[PDB]
């Protein structure tokens, strides 16, 4: 199900409700929006007035704004108005950049993971007309690079690049109410650490959620998959293999996993229930792809005069879907939520995207 | 080269293949920015430690590690002075046209021979097992390079003498 | 360091391989050729120069010409650029890595010697190396320690009487009669039956037609006399462009040659009579074991029939009251590298090499005195 | 240039500039350069006083004592006739032209004023030649180091005649390139018939030398022409003493030569080096 | 050879 | 009896050389360089590869532009150079052949435009200490120089540090004032017109305004530039209507004489008797992206320095360089300065009243000789200052810290 | 300075185009036709000399001459005409703007290559030039690097044969029949 | 042409 919507890479895409609109970064101080006609895709609108690259993007379910979260140190909230799209001012008081961003389920508020050391939760207030910002500062050490959030918004996982992943307690009292009991803690006031990793076990590249709120699981650059099980006694699982690091995590029930990253290819994993071990699901998206190329008598002598005559554009990544699928950026869902996933997409560097399934196998 | 070479090349591709997974990351330290992190040694939290593949004391290879940028440094197996000259003369006449090249630095690391850059950048724009696939056929052809360098200039040598002695 | 390379320099070919192998791992001829047109066509910069089976290949557009010349080398520049080829395109080890055991014809000029200990020591910086006798490899492959050697290479022609644990250096003879006088000759003759072939592509050809289309005649005027009833004798030849040749007497006129050298109208005598005199120049007692045994090697010695004329030539000759016998192994053509390889293996020969700091504390000089 | 040439043609242009000129009156054209060449010597030119119808043409020779000391008369006379005057610069040979006179030559002249440096030096190796030719006894050999820290000896003895020449090299960058140089000089022969034999020592120096005080020393190379009466009769004496005078910047030269060869033929491969690496760019 | 057949 | 060392002033044009300590620069010859090229078709994977010695059957300057088998190619243009091979094997024949100088034992100083990118002159330092192993280096501007040899007009011992120099050049012709030894470097700008591209106008206009020339001889042809054949004119329409008034006195005739079949041919000279050396006021007619004059350029220079050298600078001004030979050339550019500056002053006075009368500012414009070459007496000068020995980069300096010991600009500082 | 104009001055016909594109942008025969008849009209003082398709449609009333005979040109102001027409009225090119390739056959005076050479660099001033053969032309479409060509034009039939990387001027055969024979 | 053949 490979699509390809520009040569040069996309930075984030995001989706609406009914999976008929697109955004994707064209790599350039704008983006882009397509929306789907019949079996095809196609350009509707233009927004652009960032000056900066932008680097991160959301939608909102039932809101239909997007958030445009980049350089510049800043952030405009798009909103509908009829037909056309217009932006709205955003202050968060940063000073190196921005790159992630993700809203709440419940659509009040949204957090940046913002480059310079500080992590940003904002609110709507109608008193100014603004977005005021508050900060995170107390136990992060450096750059967070993936942001996740629990149903009843108050949790927050902030995957950073100093062997952590950290839980944090986030509370608003002006557009947030007490949450009900949970198991972790004790749902304390903004602005505080709740939890650490229990050890060095690399750097963390994004982090997934479960809907009972139980059990918490982010990938590493070294070549690890761990997974904070708080139901017990904080029990911790760990996994490794010989594939190259993973830039993506996501599950579809209480035991699947899925991630993607360098591998080129979609990776599976499960979890055990009382085990506290996980497992390996080798190549979840496919058996393997398929190669073909041409005589092209112009081609045989125009790349002789650069490249050897003999040369092609045969490779040995060609076999396994490994030629043209460089690299994976990020993970995403299709169908309800992270309960049955019967649909999954994945984005990629190489500039283009595609779409999955999890039950076409038919194991 | 199955019995003196291959095992070397295997490593040191491995290793490459292994570090050549790059990725964007905004500028921590300086404002707003995207400049490679190797060549600043700005934070050492995004730096990995180095790594070497070798088998003789003369001639040696470096592996970098870092988020925007993975820096080797090669050094070649030079005996002589003449192979020492003609490495070095050959190295400065690629350092001249390095442009084009769009990988090449601009000047070796002190005390070692020539060395490479890759990015984020140059990931993309190209593509990946090409560059590592060139990397090695720079290293294998070096020493046909040199010797035949050294055979040139030998029958250069004889030529002039031939020529000279013909008077007399 | 574990093993060692021997390079067999051979006048028409080159032999290569490991130390302990028993088949060469390299055999291409000794060809350097370059372009003899211009050049129009604009995507390809290729190779100015060429050397081994895509010379062969490509023979049509080259002027080939072979670097060594009777056992001596002319052009030291094609030598070393087949040298470099052998180690790097095909070998692919590093002189560095291993050494180098070099063979040359006997009665040579110490010139060659030095300069390729020279060069071979300074260009490819190998570990060591050494320099032997072809004869003295071929004694070493057929496991024997007494005999008289015919090495007939495609250059040069020579024996070399041995005896057990010691040589006869004051009876050696080197004939410069080898196989590409036979092919000119060959050349000459095939233009008498009408068939013209001047360049070197033809000569490759011709030396193929004489490769797999020629043999000795045991008594040339019987086989002249069959000849004029000739409808028994002639065979054809497939050429590449499809031309049929049928050869004739040419078949066994030109092998004739090595016992008649007054064909080709030098003044000299014939494999037979050369052996029959350096023998003869022997002591009387080792006489009877030169007879007794006859080791035979080289690519121009594997015409069916010319052991059986061989022993016939030497028996009349010689006295008719001994045994005479000739060893003819199936497998002469590669018996100087399996001799090379067998003395490379040899335990005490490992302290006999020549180091670079020997060689450059004392000399190229060194060379000379070591075995001679 | 190949063969290194021994005409200054610096003498030849300015003459010719100056000649060429010369029948329109009294045009004095009032000239003074210093001039430069091989062998580390020191030409001038200038008049002698304001009186600008004679110009003066003078050298700097290094060893100008042991010609002097050989004595050169036949050099005052043969090539040069009445128009030498004793030295006035350093005590060394200057010649000048009478312009009152009538010149008649106009390219004979220009070309025997060329080769000033190679016409003085001849006067001890032919004077050896001819000792050993007149049958007088084998006069007694000399050392001649001219200005380079290098040495020059030549012995003179019955049936043939020998030179040996001592070489240095000051950067270490062309010790080897030059040592390679030389060491194919004293084995190419198969392209000479009638030419000197030719070898080369650097570690045992001849025994010529050992009471010699000639350059002695460890990073010194040594090289021997052996001289005959077939290339070195009255006929082959002029070629073989220019190409022994011309022989060290000839190697220079050709060592220079071999220099931008070699630059040329890494550049030529660079272009297939890059055109290895663009396979990796995409269509 | 120099001196004598070819080579 | 120290060596001298060794003048060369290297250039798109007539290379200019000789020895220092001398009054006259001894060989002046051309850039043209043969090679024996011919016409392979792989010319960029080899582009020569000469087999052998074949690579140095090259000859060089005047005596090869009689060679008709190979093919004279300039290597230089405007300065910046494409490849410099050419330009070594050019350097090592001048220095063996002509100068017969030794490396080894001599000082090299050398002269490039000021345009030349600092990576030029880095490689070129460094390919002559790699080959020629020369002791010392120097390279400077040619301003300089200039300005030294103008001392010789008049009143060489009244020392005159300051003035302003607008040199010509094959393909550049340069402008760079002088402050009592120190230049100004931001105010230097840098022409493309040259003496070059007026001969292209030249012929251009000659291929159609007349005939009877072959193609092969037609530089010969357009170097009646070079001849008395070009005035300047105050005004342009005014020549013009006299030509096409009278057009029987005013026309010129041409006797030049074929290289090939010595058959004479002739034709008329027209109107480019002025046009070509005007179009350096009216740079517009050749290149269309430097549409701006010359005089205002140089008024406009002297105007961005501090105040206290703009005027003694208006008051001295170089004729040196070939391009500058034009007749009436000074009294052009003095009379369009003199005008301009003039307004300026009046309008200066006008905005602020008074009775006073300001000194007029005095523009004067100097002739003398030396113009054709003014770079060699300069870098004579450059050698024979024994401070010059102390300031030439060493060679332990190039050994290892590299060849940017010869990066030094007089644009560039941090 | 983008691309460059391929122009094959055909013995009976002239080929065209962009470089890169597949197909030619100008296919017209090589005819140069001027009035036979007096002419009576006044509203009408059209064109003394014709070119191109509209010689064809129009050669009722036209002397049609070939400029090129059997591979080599016999009038220029004929072969300069037409390159006008072919540059400005259907390419529509200005000759500075790109480049001009073109291609004559083998065994030609040198006479018309100097002459054609001139022309091109004096007339229209074409920043840059080239001239090839239509064999090796040929070879380049086909893919290939060996063979043999039979280059059989309506004015010329000749043959090179190549081997990889080299040509065989020594065996370069050109025969005059052509197809203007064959009509005769 | 000028001998052989018209052109
Ligand atoms: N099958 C054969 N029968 C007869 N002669 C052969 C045969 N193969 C090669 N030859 C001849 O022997 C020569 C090569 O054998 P070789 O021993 O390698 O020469 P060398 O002495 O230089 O090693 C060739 O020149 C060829 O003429
Ligand atoms: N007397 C002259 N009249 C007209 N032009 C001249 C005259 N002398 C030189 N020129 C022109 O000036 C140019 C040479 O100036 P020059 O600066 O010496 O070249 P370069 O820049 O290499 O030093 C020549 O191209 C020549 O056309
Ligand atoms: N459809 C056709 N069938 C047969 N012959 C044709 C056809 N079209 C053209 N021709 C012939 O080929 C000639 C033109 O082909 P062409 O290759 O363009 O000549 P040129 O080589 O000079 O360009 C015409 O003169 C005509 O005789
Ligand atoms: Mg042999
Ligand atoms: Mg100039
Ligand atoms: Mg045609």
């Amino acid at each position: 199900a490979y699509h390809s919507f520009l040569v040069e890479p996309i930075s984030c895409h995001a989706w609406n409700k009914d999976r008929t609109q697109i955004a994707i970064c064209p790599n350039n101080h704008e983006v882009h929006i397509y929306e789907k006609s019949g079996n095809k895709w196609v350009q509707v609108h233009e927004l652009k007035e960032h000056n900066g690259q932008v680097t991160g993007i959301d939608w909102a379910p039932d809101s239909n704004r997007i958030v445009t979260c980049g350089t510049d140190r800043n952030a405009y909230v798009w909103t509908l108005k009829g037909r056309t799209w217009k932006p709205t001012l955003v202050i968060l008081r940063i000073n190196r950049a921005a790159r992630c961003v993700r809203w709440a389920p419940n659509e009040k508020k949204f957090a940046v993971g913002s480059g310079s050391r500080v992590i940003s939760i904002c609110y709507f207030e109608q008193e100014n007309d603004w977005w005021v910002c508050k900060h995170i500062k107390k136990p992060i050490r450096s750059t967070v690079l993936s942001l996740d959030w629990h149903p009843n918004s108050v949790l927050l996982a902030a995957g950073s690049c100093d062997f952590k992943c950290r839980i944090f307690s986030a509370y608003i009292k002006e557009v947030e109410e007490r949450p009900a009991p949970t198991p972790w803690g004790s749902k304390m006031p903004f602005g505080e650490l709740m939890f650490e990793s229990s050890s060095s076990c690399g750097w963390v590249h994004g982090v997934c959620f479960s809907a009972n709120g139980s059990r918490v699981a982010w990938v590493s650059h070294d070549s690890t998959v761990c997974l904070a099980d708080a139901d017990k006694k904080m029990a911790v699982a760990t996994l490794a293999s010989e594939t190259l690091p993973l830039l993506a995590v996501t599950f579809i029930t209480e035991s699947s996993l899925v991630a993607a990253g360098h591998d080129c290819f979609p990776v599976l994993f499960t979890y055990d229930s009382a085990a506290g071990k996980l497992s390996f699901g080798g190549r979840l998206d496919v058996p393997k792809q398929s190669s073909q190329r041409g005589l092209t008598a112009r081609e045989r002598f125009q790349n002789l005069d650069k490249k050897a005559s003999s040369e092609g554009s045969a490779a040995a990544g060609a076999g396994l879907d490994s030629l043209h699928k460089n690299s994976v950026s990020q993970i995403s869902v299709l169908s309800g939520g992270k309960a049955k996933c019967s649909q999954f997409c994945t984005t990629g560097m190489d500039g283009g995207m595609s779409i999955w399934d999890v039950r076409s196998l038919e194991s | 080269m199955t019995a003196t070479l291959r095992p070397y090349l295997s490593a040191v591709r491995a290793t490459l293949q292994a570090a050549l997974c790059l990725e964007n990351f905004s500028s921590q330290v300086v404002e707003r920015h995207n400049k490679p992190e190797v060549e600043v040694r700005s934070s050492k939290e995004l730096l990995l430690q180095p790594v070497t593949i070798s088998r003789n004391e003369k001639e040696k290879v470096l592996i970098e590690g870092s988020i925007n940028s993975v820096r080797v440094s090669i050094a070649v197996k030079q005996a002589d002075e003449i192979e020492k000259i003609l490495c070095h003369k050959f190295m400065r006449f690629m350092m001249m046209r390095a442009e084009n090249f769009f990988i090449l630095r601009r000047k070796p690391v002190e005390g070692y021979d020539i060395s490479f850059l890759i990015t984020n950048f140059h990931t993309e724009q190209m593509y990946k097992h090409k560059l590592v696939d060139f990397v090695i056929h720079f290293m294998e052809e070096i020493d046909k390079e040199i010797s035949e360098m050294k055979l040139s200039v030998n029958a250069r040598a004889r030529i002039v003498a031939e020529e000279f002695l013909k008077n007399f | 360091e574990t093993t060692a390379l021997v390079c067999d320099n051979g006048s028409g070919l080159v032999k290569a391989g490991f130390a302990g192998d028993d088949a060469p791992r390299a055999v291409f001829p000794s060809i350097v050729g370059r372009p003899r047109h211009q050049g129009v066509m604009v995507g390809m910069g290729q190779k100015d120069s060429y050397v081994g089976d895509e010379a062969q290949s490509k023979r049509g557009i080259l002027t080939l010409k072979y670097p060594i010349e009777h056992g001596i080398i002319t052009n030291w520049d094609d030598m070393e650029k087949i040298w470099h080829h052998t180690f790097y395109n095909e070998l692919r080890v590093a002189p560095e890595e291993h050494p180098t055991l070099l063979t040359e014809a006997p009665l040579n000029p110490k010139a060659n010697r030095e300069k390729m200990t020279q060069i071979m020591f300074e260009t490819f910086n190998v570990p060591a190396m050494y320099v032997a006798i072809q004869a003295v490899l071929s004694l070493y492959a057929s496991g024997r320690t007494t005999g008289i050697v015919l090495d007939s290479g495609d250059g040069v022609t020579h024996n070399v009487p041995i005896y057990e644990g010691y040589a006869l250096p004051h009876a050696i003879m080197r004939l410069d009669l080898a196989g590409r006088d036979l092919t000119d000759y060959l050349m000459k003759i095939l233009t008498e039956r009408g068939y013209s072939f001047v360049t070197t592509a033809e000569r490759e050809i011709v030396r193929d037609i004489k490769e797999k289309l020629c043999y000795v005649a045991l008594d040339f005027e019987n086989e002249m006399a069959t000849a004029a009833s000739s409808s028994s004798l002639e065979k054809s030849y497939e050429l590449p462009d499809g031309q049929v040749i049928t050869i004739g007497n040419e078949r066994f006129r030109c092998p004739e040659t090595l016992f008649q050298p007054s064909f080709i109208g030098m003044e000299s005598a014939g494999i037979h009579e050369t052996t029959y005199n350096s023998i003869m120049k022997c002591d009387i007692d080792i006489r009877k074991d030169l007879y007794a045994n006859n080791v035979m090697s080289g690519g121009t010695t594997m015409y069916p029939g010319i052991a059986d004329r061989m022993q016939k030539e030497i028996t009349a000759l010689a006295p008719s009251t001994m045994k005479i016998k000739i060893i003819a192994p199936p497998e002469r053509k590669y018996s100087v590298w399996i001799g090379g390889s067998i003395l490379a293996s040899l335990s005490t020969f490992q302290q006999m090499w020549i180091t670079k700091q020997e060689y450059d504390e004392a000399g190229p000089s060194i060379v000379h005195r070591k075995c001679f | 240039m190949i063969l290194l040439e021994v005409n200054n043609r610096i003498i030849e242009e300015t003459l010719a500039l100056k000649f060429e000129n010369a029948a329109a009156g009294n045009k004095p054209e009032a000239v003074e350069v210093t001039f430069a060449d091989f062998d580390g010597v020191l030409y001038h030119i200038s008049n002698p006083n304001g009186d600008k119808t004679k110009v003066m043409v003078s050298i700097s020779l290094k060893f100008y004592k042991e010609l002097q000391a050989h004595g050169a008369d036949e050099l005052l006379k043969r090539v040069y006739g009445s128009y030498l005057v004793n030295p006035e610069s350093g005590y060394n040979v200057s010649l000048l032209y009478d312009l009152e006179n009538l010149p008649a030559s106009k390219d004979s002249i220009v070309h025997q004023a060329g080769m000033l440096k190679r016409n003085c030096f001849a006067s001890v190796f032919e004077k050896y030649f001819q000792f050993q030719e007149e049958g007088k006894e084998g006069e007694n050999r000399a050392v001649i180091h001219y200005r380079d820290d290098e040495t020059m000896y030549v012995e003179s003895k019955k049936d043939r005649v020998t030179v040996v020449f001592s070489t240095v090299f000051k950067d270490d960058d062309d010790v080897v390139i030059g040592k390679v140089f030389m060491q194919e000089f004293k084995e190419g022969r198969r392209a000479s018939h009638t030419a000197p034999q030719v070898l080369f020592s650097h570690r045992e120096p001849p025994l010529e030398l050992k009471d010699t005080d000639a350059a002695v020393g460890d990073n010194i190379g040594y090289i021997t022409f052996v001289l005959f009466p077939r290339h070195t009769n009255a006929s082959a004496r002029d070629n073989t003493i220019n190409l022994i005078h011309t022989f060290r910047d000839y190697l220079h030269y050709h060592i220079k030569c071999s220099k931008a060869y070699i630059h040329t033929r890494m550049r030529a491969k660079t272009s297939d080096f890059l055109k290895v690496l663009n396979r990796a760019r995409p269509d | 050879w120099x001196a004598x057949c070819p080579a | 009896g120290r060596l001298p060392a060794c003048v060369v002033d290297c250039g798109t044009g007539y290379t200019k050389l000789g020895y220092a300590g001398n009054t006259e620069p001894q060989f002046i010859i051309p850039s043209c360089i043969a090679i024996k090229e011919s016409a392979k078709v792989g010319d960029q994977a080899q582009r020569r590869v000469m087999k052998g010695v074949d690579d140095l059957d090259f000859f060089i300057g005047d005596e090869a532009i009689e060679k008709p088998t190979y093919a004279t190619k300039w290597p230089i243009r405007h300065g910046i150079v494409e490849d410099w091979d050419l330009m070594e094997r050019f350097m090592e024949q001048v220095i063996f052949k002509y100068l017969r100088a030794e490396p080894e034992d001599h000082y090299f100083l050398l002269t490039e435009p000021p345009l030349n990118t600092p990576e030029n002159r880095e490689y070129t330092a460094e390919i002559m200490f790699e080959s020629f192993n020369v002791p010392g280096l120097y390279i400077a501007v040619q301003a300089v120089l200039a300005l030294a040899a103008s001392w010789t007009s008049r009143q060489v011992g009244e020392r005159t540090l300051t003035g302003t120099v607008i040199d010509s050049g094959d393909g550049v012709t340069h402008v760079i004032p002088v402050a009592e030894g120190y230049v100004i470097g931001s105010c230097i700008k840098h022409i493309p017109i040259a003496g070059r591209d007026i001969t292209y106008f030249i012929q251009q206009l000659l291929r159609d305004r007349e005939v009877g020339i072959p193609p092969e001889q037609s530089l010969e042809t357009a170097k009646a530039v070079k001849e008395r054949y070009s005035y300047v004119c105050p005004d342009l329409v005014k020549e013009f209507n006299k030509y096409d008034t009278d057009g029987s006195k005013w026309i010129k005739q041409y006797t030049g004489i074929n290289a090939i079949s010595k058959k004479e041919f002739s034709i008329d000279v027209g109107y480019e008797r002025f046009l070509g050396p005007e179009i350096f006021f009216h740079p517009e007619f050749a290149n269309p992206d430097f549409t701006q004059p010359i005089s205002e350029v140089v008024d406009e220079v002297i105007q961005n320095c501090p105040i206290d050298v703009r005027r003694p600078l208006y008051k001295n001004i170089v004729l040196s360089g070939g391009s500058t030979m034009f007749r009436d050339f000074g009294r052009r550019l003095q009379r369009d300065l003199k005008r301009t500056v003039d307004a300026r002053l009046k309008l200066s006075e006008e905005l602020s009243g008074g009775r006073l009368k300001p000194k007029p500012i005095d523009v004067q414009v100097i002739t003398h000789h030396m113009q054709r070459y003014a770079v060699w007496f300069g870098g004579s000068m450059l050698a024979s200052t024994p401070e010059f020995y102390q300031v030439c980069h060493t060679k332990k300096d190039y050994e290892e810290i590299g060849p940017s010991i010869c990066r030094h600009n007089p644009v560039f500082g941090v």
